[PDB]
């Protein structure tokens, strides 16, 4: 099996856009 | 045949990172 | 999850009971394992949630003892190439521990050197989960001669780890741990030695050490005469000979007086009781190497050193500062860490 | 047992003596591993000589001690000058892992390739494109489509990709499901169209992918030439039916400049029938 | 075939050139790497005989580097990792003359290493043995006469040839503790001293380390510091301090 391999990169993606936010979020709250 | 499962345990592990360090964030 | 947990629950069972019961003596009931051995081939990344040492472990302490099941070590190899490395980690980790032990008891520590190389690459385990790994891993240095090291590996063991089974593996690290500080030549106090292990096995250990600090030959002789067999049971022998040379080094130490002048003479009575008259030779080593440090003269018959008086007036309480502010500092972001 | 007595013997120059060093070391190579991997160095000098002839045999043997110790990369390189001590469909892990990061290496090259003419960039390696020739033929014995396709556009080569397109019923399936990856894949434009294009020389072959498929591509690439080409040849035919299904397509989702010059073309040629 | 005939000759230029064609059978043979500690009678004793003949000779002749791979050939015939069982009275002179020659390269670990290895009484108590580590013992201590003996087994084989290594270093040792020990001694005190007979090799050497000499040795030392720089003399500090603070505030350095 090998067709898989796209549908899950996908996945990965999408969460180290999201991640990187979160440390910025905890910087601006403590101002 | 190896490729498609070492992609997915990537994202398993990434995830709970992501989990714990958001939960810090709404707190 | 649910289905797969009673199968092999039914055969880790089925290895408790064979043992005193479908055996009579530990190689009989290994006919029936093996058979059952077959299963964790079988399956092979179809699970990663198992267990399946206990097989070939109960196999595998007769061999420590001094007995000839020298064919595990194949197993064992194999199984480090089932698990990938990116695959199944954990469990691959565990299998290494027990390899590690094999090679340890008998002959070449060197195949650990490349064990630990291994140790290192991307896991998604710890080494540290079992205190074991730290007690092999702490032999292999010792040998090596870094007392220090051995020294911090050991006792991150005997953290998180006894209060249980703190009667057979606290004994093995103990009695290793005081050898360190015979080798490192710093002994601490006899106090804080009786409580550790079983008082009765403590007691050998305790007569060595006073031999020690008293730094006398002679009773080192005696005493070490009569425990052949803790050396040998171990299978850590090595330590038998190089104690011999840590007396003559720690009595050098022993007598160190003040005045800018000591006779030759009296540095000679004293060490006449350690050595009948290589004494001069000692102490020129001793001098040389920078523990201590001194002018003799032959020709005048004395021994010539240097004052002190200036501790705390230089950088020898800086790095202690430095390094002890370090401690309190790693647990204080560790708190805060929860 | 001790490596040493084996390994020292290759250290000697006599090359009788060597190759019956390396006869016994092959097969003992997963046993000794880990002593082996001190002395890699001395058996690569061996591997590079001329004056040495087993260098083929050589090479595998280093390779094997190099997965062991887990640098693939470095494994591979060997490997390719084995040449021949290659072998697929062994149904091995070793095989397999190999193979996998081949089409990963010709992936890291394609980025670059892409940047400057596409096809092949100056540097490639002959012995690395031959594993991946060999894979091909290996997955078309399976006769499996959804395979094909995939590693096809993955691998970002579009000569492969020609080839793997066969059948006539199958195909409409296939192909929508080959439209909709180029898409959502790729974020980049200029591999993303070439296979579209591609695509088209594949479409005219048949009486049909979708009426519909050649109208959209044409609205993706805005080509007014092209639109026209096509409608033109239906007015001839007289096929009334596959001109209008064109004409409500275009209107909908082009803009009024695409629609000028297509209506310009038809317009001088007649009223469709 | 060879051996016996081998055995007889060297009774020793002749037996060098033997070697290489007696190498020569042992090719045809398939059991080169096969032991097990166990005599499978004639398969691996055949193999046993051939190694030991070279061996021996290696030593004869005086030919280091072969000397290695013979004898981490033979070492496998005594042990597997452990186990004896088809012994040879050569078996212990080799083990000791390896253990003398790991000595002279200045290797701790191999001396321990072998200890792990080869473990029991039996190791220490045999006589054949017991100069390597009688030797040893010495050594660390720093114990110039101990050393100094021409009687065992071991002295008459091939430990001619370690005793020059062994002296140099021992020598060197000494003369690094004379300067720091006396800034002035007589000439004939230093002479003794040395061990060597006569006062002219003992001459060249004090040339040769760079000395003025006269009917007395002249030697002078002496340091100084809290001056040339410390961590405790304040500009290495600073750069010390900064990495100190930071850590504290969060940076991470």
């Amino acid at each position: 099996l090998y067709s898989r391999y796209k549908k899950l990169q996908q996945e990965l993606e999408f969460l180290e856009v999201q991640e990187e936010y979160i440390k910025d979020e905890q910087k601006n709250l403590k101002k | 045949l190896s490729k498609i499962e070492e992609l997915q345990l990537i994202v398993n592990d990434k995830s709970q990172n992501l989990r714990r360090l958001q939960a810090q964030r709404n707190e | 999850s649910t289905p797969l947990l009673p199968e092999v629950e039914a055969y880790l069972q089925l290895l408790v009971v064979i043992f005193m019961m479908n055996s009579k003596r530990y190689k009989e009931a290994q006919k029936i394992s093996d058979d059952l051995m077959q299963k964790i081939s079988t399956q092979n990344r179809r699970a990663l949630d198992l267990v399946a040492a206990k097989c070939y472990y109960y196999h595998a302490r007769v061999y420590e003892f001094l007995d000839k099941l020298d064919v595990v070590r194949s197993f064992l190899h194999a199984r480090l190439r089932t698990a990938t490395l990116r695959h199944d980690a954990d469990g691959q980790a565990t299998l290494l521990n027990l390899l590690l032990r094999n090679y340890l008891h008998y002959s070449l520590y060197d195949q650990a050197e490349k064990l630990v190389s291994k140790s290192v690459f991307p896991e998604q385990a710890n080494n540290n989960e079992w205190a074991r790994y730290l007690y092999y891993t702490g032999r292999i240095k010792a040998i090596q001669l870094e007392y220090s090291e051995a020294r911090r590996t050991m006792t991150n063991a005997l953290r998180k780890a006894p209060q249980h089974t703190a009667v057979g593996f606290k004994q093995t690290v103990h009695k290793l741990l005081i050898v360190v500080e015979l080798l490192l030549g710093e002994i601490p106090d006899r106090l804080q030695f009786r409580q550790p292990s079983l008082k009765r096995s403590l007691m050998p250990y305790f007569l060595l050490t006073q031999a020690v600090r008293t730094g006398n030959l002679a009773k080192f002789n005696q005493v070490l005469d009569q425990f052949g067999e803790k050396f040998q049971a171990d299978g850590t022998y090595t330590l038998i000979i190089r104690l011999r040379h840590n007396v003559i080094k720690t009595g050098v130490r022993m007598i160190s007086l003040s005045y800018s002048r000591i006779s030759l003479a009296d540095i000679a009575q004293k060490l006449q009781l350690d050595s009948p008259e290589d004494a001069e030779f000692i102490v020129a080593k001793a001098i040389r190497d920078g523990v201590i440090e001194a002018s003799i003269n032959h020709e005048k018959g004395y021994v010539q050193s240097k004052e002190m008086i200036d501790i705390y007036s230089t950088r020898e309480p800086q790095l202690a500062f430095h390094q002890r502010i370090s401690f309190c500092l790693d647990i204080h972001n560790m708190s805060v860490k929860a | 047992t001790s490596a040493a007595g084996i390994i020292s013997l290759l250290d000697e120059d006599e090359p009788q003596l060597k190759e019956f060093a390396l006869h016994k070391l092959n097969a003992v190579v997963n046993d000794f591993w880990a002593e082996i991997s001190e002395s890699v160095d001395k058996i690569e000098v061996l591997y590079e000589d001329e004056g040495f002839r087993s260098r083929q045999f050589a090479a595998l043997v280093a390779s094997k001690v190099f997965y062991h110790l887990g640098a693939f990369e470095e494994s591979l390189n060997y490997a390719l000058g084995a040449g021949d001590l290659f072998n697929v469909n062994d149904n091995s892990e070793y095989v397999e892992t190999i193979i996998a990061k081949c089409i990963d290496h010709y992936t890291k090259q394609c980025v670059e390739n892409a940047d400057l003419p596409e096809g092949e960039k100056k540097p490639i390696d002959q012995r690395l494109e031959g594993i991946v020739n060999k894979m091909f033929q290996r997955c078309l014995d399976d006769h499996k489509y959804k395979q094909a396709i995939g590693i096809a556009l993955e691998t970002r080569r579009l000569d492969v990709f020609e080839k793997t397109i066969l059948e006539s019923n199958d195909v409409p399936g296939m192909l929508a499901y080959s439209l909709k990856l180029c898409m959502s894949l790729m974020q980049n434009k200029q591999f993303r169209n070439k296979v579209l294009r591609v695509l088209v020389k594949i479409y005219m072959n048949l009486e049909k992918p979708d009426f519909i498929n050649v109208c959209q591509c044409l609205i993706f690439l805005d080509d007014p030439q092209a639109v026209s080409d096509i409608l033109e040849k239906l007015v001839k035919e007289d096929n009334l039916l596959m001109a209008y299904q064109i004409c409500f397509d275009l209107y909908e989702s082009a803009s009024q400049q695409f629609l000028s010059s297509v209506i310009q073309n038809l317009r001088t040629v007649g009223t469709p029938i | 075939a060879a051996s016996r005939k081998m055995a007889a000759a060297a009774v020793l230029s002749k037996c060098g050139e033997e070697l290489g064609r007696l190498k020569l059978v042992l090719l045809e043979l398939n059991f080169l790497p096969t032991t097990g500690t166990k005599l499978t009678k004639q398969q691996l004793i055949l193999a046993r005989d051939i190694l030991e003949i070279g061996a021996q000779w290696s030593i004869l002749r005086k030919d280091i580097p072969s000397f290695e791979r013979y004898m981490a050939q033979l070492k496998c015939y005594y042990f597997d990792y452990k186990e004896q069982l088809p012994e040879s009275a050569y078996m212990h002179q080799l083990l000791g003359l390896n253990l003398l020659f790991l000595l002279s390269q200045n290797r701790v670990a191999e001396f321990h290493t072998e200890l792990e290895r080869l473990p029991a009484k039996d190791i220490q108590t045999n006589v054949y043995i017991k100069h390597p580590v009688s030797l040893e013992q010495y050594l660390m201590e720093g114990s110039y006469n101990k050393v100094f003996l021409a009687k065992g087994n071991i002295p008459a084989e091939s430990y001619t040839f370690f005793i020059d290594i062994l002296l140099d270093t021992i020598r060197d040792e000494i003369a690094g503790c004379i300067e720091k020990a006396y800034e002035k001694i007589l000439f004939t005190e230093a002479t003794r001293i040395l061990f060597f007979n006569t006062p002219k090799k003992m001459t060249d050497y004090a040339k040769k380390r760079g000395w003025v000499l006269g009917p007395n040795n002249y030697y002078s030392f002496a340091s100084q510091q809290q001056k040339p720089e410390d961590t405790t003399i304040p500009s290495t500090e600073l750069a010390k301090q900064v990495i100190e603070y930071a850590r504290q505030l969060e940076m991470i350095v």
